């Protein structure tokens, strides 16, 4: 139950004179890894008499297909939360030089709590700034995809950026836009994600700055995901107690991998609670970009 | 650069009363691994002019054969020394607990040097003691091999029981190796065998 | 005249691990022997049913 | 995530070997108890006014290993005591532990081909030539512990006979015949593998039901070493050390010196 | 290139003379000697001098 990625370095070029025989150039091959330890199971109970007298027809397959959708929703929420943590914890501030010196590091940008939804120009400039700071590192624009909630999608709609193409896309830097409701909450008092133990450092748990992210950009090979059991559902009758026990289970795990293909645009948040009241560390630049798009508007 | 192996343990048995489910018992497991990190070479160069006028005939294949023989002796010395260390290091006095609750320990028999040289009966008794202690820990002795240096291989041979034809445990031709008859185990004499000196030569394959 | 800087995929520049090899298993496991004495063969078992 | 190729059949075959080993150990223990319990000294009265008792001969543990003639004399004495009770000795079998088996087979008279009482191949187990009874080695002899719990199959209805006590801590060379024990089997050794749906587990189990009791009182005869009642470790001199060490000097050569 | 390591402890059993810790010269009296020299005296013809 371990999955390794086996990174590889980047070589260097040098001129050679006739008969020079230049020396060499080395590589790193970091090879990060992930571990999966826990399983998630959803079970339902149907009595024998109620099953025989049941009004609905084929109730058990319907319960099974509902459980499958529930497991899918949990899966997607966990993927989004991990991909968000990867963007948050991997900027230049902490690491201060990348592994495998060729590749680089992921990018994060911060936004003040107010005027994030009041002024569409501010949010649009912030998103474009994050996207371009990503694209400066040869991200192969065709791959990357934007994921951002409906509430801020409405705000971005007001600017003409979002146009159809049946996914949506920006005018400049045409990339697919997928709006989703699966985002971290940080209720401040929820016990645990149920996928976090002491050994893994309490990942999968939504921290204070995680809540309220406006958008997140990810490419294909941005995460390392491990599956030891694919989701299966079995309906079985036991002689002793006359019950059906739909009993479906998932058992997956995930981790941020590419360290470079994830960009996150979280707004400033207050620690240990909600109620952000944050100025935003990376603000002085973005506001200057926000005022960039104006119209001359000569009076009559 | 590594190769591993796994060992399984025991399983416990217990009484049951009718109409209940007895509790389970765990089984432990462990692993052992080997690493490979060092290589050895032998090289020789022959000049063209010195080769073309050379009284020795076919010098190059002869040198190659000599190099092969040296490199073949090295591995035998290493193998003998390694299993020799393995015998001593795991002797129920140092480890005091098996890798799994089931398996047993290696047996080391330690005897005085001066009496071992003088009398062959002393060595025969020591070897029989080691073999029967192997037999006690559920180890089959159909397929075992005994190695002795020539000094002690000559020693074990000179006991009267093996030499005399009247006794049951006797063998006719024993210069090339013989089968011990108390326990039907062959004996093979090997010249290669570890030797110790005060100075530390630091065998090449050894690393930090 | 020499390849001074050998590229090596078995070393970690970042550190915190000695090596990066796979540790293959080779598919061998050992267990106890316990030859079966079969000492009960001398005696008649005298199976009991009912009583 | 076991990473093990088969695991489950290996565990099953291990359980089968465990059960077989305990089944043999219980039989050996019952033979020893039948030998030691009723030896004409404790019973003082046969089970039926006609028949006779089992024979127990006790020898020192220390001198047992030093000389094989000692053990040979002890075995011959036990067989002679058996034969004096007018029982046929043709269908008798001797079990010996490995350590004392090597002692008995290391004797000069056995190995020397010139002597008429010699056998060539002895590793599988030789045949005693003076008395045609065969001798076989076994490693199932009981071992004693000071505070060990009650052995399985023992219940407070049959007097806790199954578990071992001190006097047979290091006994050797049980001598028995075919009708020296009364065994019974209820359920043969059967192994089962379950896959439990309610709790996601694989169950591997094996069950067995044996019974035994010493009954004939004559076909069993055991030689045992003197041992402290309180502890397993041997001390003192066997009760029958007087008769032995006089029978041990029978197999000698005189060799007067001038 | 080659390597080796002991495993399966039950398989290997070695008999070694007692040797001095600092030097290869033998000076110890042996640790397993008493278990032995009792197993040595069994292999002998026995005479009863008269």
């Amino acid at each position: 139950n371990t999955v390794s990625n086996k990174y590889l370095g980047e070589t260097e070029i040098q001129v050679l004179a006739p008969g020079q025989s230049p020396a060499a150039t080395p590589t790193k091959a970091d090879k990060n890894q992930v571990v999966i330890d826990t399983t998630v199971i959803a079970r339902n109970t149907v009595a024998m008499l109620h099953d025989v007298q049941g009004d609905i027809d084929s109730l058990k397959p319907k319960i099974a297909v509902n459980q499958a959708k529930q497991l899918k929703r949990l899966e997607d929420e966990m993927v989004v939360q991990q991909l968000m943590l990867g963007g948050i914890s991997n900027t230049k501030a902490q690491r201060t030089n990348p592994r495998v010196p060729g590749h680089g590091f992921s990018i994060n940008v911060n936004i003040t709590a107010d005027t994030a939804e009041t002024s569409p120009q501010y949010l649009a400039a912030a998103i474009e700034y994050a996207l371009e700071q990503q694209l400066e590192q040869e991200v192969d624009i065709s791959d990357l995809v934007i994921l951002m909630p409906w509430k801020f999608f409405n705000a971005l709609r007001d600017m003409d950026r979002i146009v159809d193409r049946q996914g949506f896309a920006l005018k400049s830097f045409n990339v697919p836009v997928v709006p989703s409701n699966r985002f971290p909450k940080f209720s401040q008092g929820a016990a645990h994600h149920k996928l976090s133990n002491a050994d893994n450092g309490f990942r999968y748990d939504t921290t204070a700055p995680m809540a309220g992210a406006v958008a997140v950009i990810f490419s294909m090979d941005a995460l390392l995901v491990g599956r030891t059991i694919e989701l299966t559902g079995d309906i079985f009758w036991e002689k002793k107690e006359k019950t059906f026990y739909i009993d479906t289970y998932l058992a997956e795990g995930a981790i941020p991998d590419r360290w470079e293909a994830v960009s996150v645009v979280t707004t400033a948040r207050n620690a240990t609670t909600g109620d952000p009241d944050g100025t935003g560390a990376d603000d002085t630049v973005v506001t200057k970009r926000a005022n960039r798009k104006v119209i001359l508007t000569k009076a009559v | 650069n590594t190769v591993s192996n796994k060992y399984l343990g025991e399983t416990e048995i217990q009484v049951l009363a009718p109409g209940q489910s007895p509790a389970a018992t765990p089984t432990k497991a462990d692993k052992n691994q080997v690493v490979i990190d060092t290589t050895v070479i032998a090289r020789n160069t022959v000049a063209m002019l010195h080769d073309v006028q050379g009284d020795i005939d076919s010098l190059k294949p002869k040198i190659a054969v000599n190099q092969a023989k040296q490199l073949k002796r090295l591995e035998d010395e290493m193998v003998v020394q390694q299993l020799m260390l393995g015998g001593i290091s795991n002797t129920k006095a140092q480890r005091t607990n098996p890798r799994v609750p089931g398996h047993g320990f290696s047996i080391n028999v330690n005897i005085t040097a001066d009496t071992a040289e003088t009398s062959p009966q002393y060595l025969a008794a020591a070897i029989e003691y080691a073999l029967e202690q192997q037999l006690e820990q559920e180890v089959d002795i159909s397929d075992l091999v005994i190695l002795m240096p020539w000094k002690f291989f000559n020693a074990l041979r000179d006991m009267d029981r093996i030499v005399d034809r009247s006794y049951t445990l006797a063998d006719e031709s024993t210069v090339q190796g013989f089968a011990l008859k108390s326990f039907n185990v062959p004996v093979v004499p090997s010249n290669r065998f570890p030797k110790f000196s005060q100075g530390a030569a630091h065998h090449k394959l050894s690393n930090a | 005249s020499t390849p001074n800087v050998l590229t090596n995929v078995a070393v970690s520049h970042s550190g915190e691990v000695d090596s990066l090899l796979i540790e293959k298993f080779n598919g061998k496991v050992r267990e106890q022997y316990l030859k079966g004495e079969n000492l009960l063969s001398h005696f008649q078992v005298e199976t009991v049913t009912g009583t | 995530q076991g990473d093990i190729d088969s695991l489950k059949p290996k565990i099953a075959v291990n359980q089968a070997k465990q059960l077989k080993r305990l089944e043999d150990e219980m039989v050996v223990q019952q033979l020893m108890l039948g030998g030691i319990s009723n030896t004409k000294a404790q019973r003082t009265n046969p089970r039926v006014p006609g028949h006779g008792f089992s024979i127990n001969v006790n020898i020192t543990a220390d001198t047992a290993e030093t000389s094989p003639q000692y053990l040979a004399a002890a075995i011959e004495y036990a067989l002679e005591q058996q034969l004096e009770q007018e029982v046929d000795i043709s269908d008798l079998v001797i079990l010996m532990p490995w350590k004392f088996f090597n002692a008995l087979r290391d004797m000069d008279r056995i190995v020397d081909r010139s002597y008429t009482l010699a056998d060539e191949s002895t590793v599988q187990g030789f045949a005693l030539k003076s008395f045609n009874v065969p001798v076989v080695p076994s490693n199932r002899f009981p071992k004693f512990s000071q505070g060990a719990a009650h052995h399985k199959l023992s219940n407070a209805d049959n007097g806790f006979r199954y578990d071992t006590t001190a006097p047979m801590a290091g006994a050797v060379a049980v001598i028995f015949s075919m009708d020296a024990l009364l065994v019974g089997r209820t359920i043969e050794l059967t192994g089962d593998i379950f896959w439990e749906k309610k709790e996601k587990t694989f169950y591997i189990d094996t069950y067995l039901a044996e019974g035994a009791i010493p009954d004939r009182w004559e076909a069993v005869s055991v030689v045992t070493t003197a041992r402290n009642a309180t502890t397993g470790d041997p001390d003192g001199t066997g009760a029958d050390d007087t008769v032995v060490t006089k029978r041990a000097n029978r197999k000698v050569i005189l060799t007067k010196a001038v």
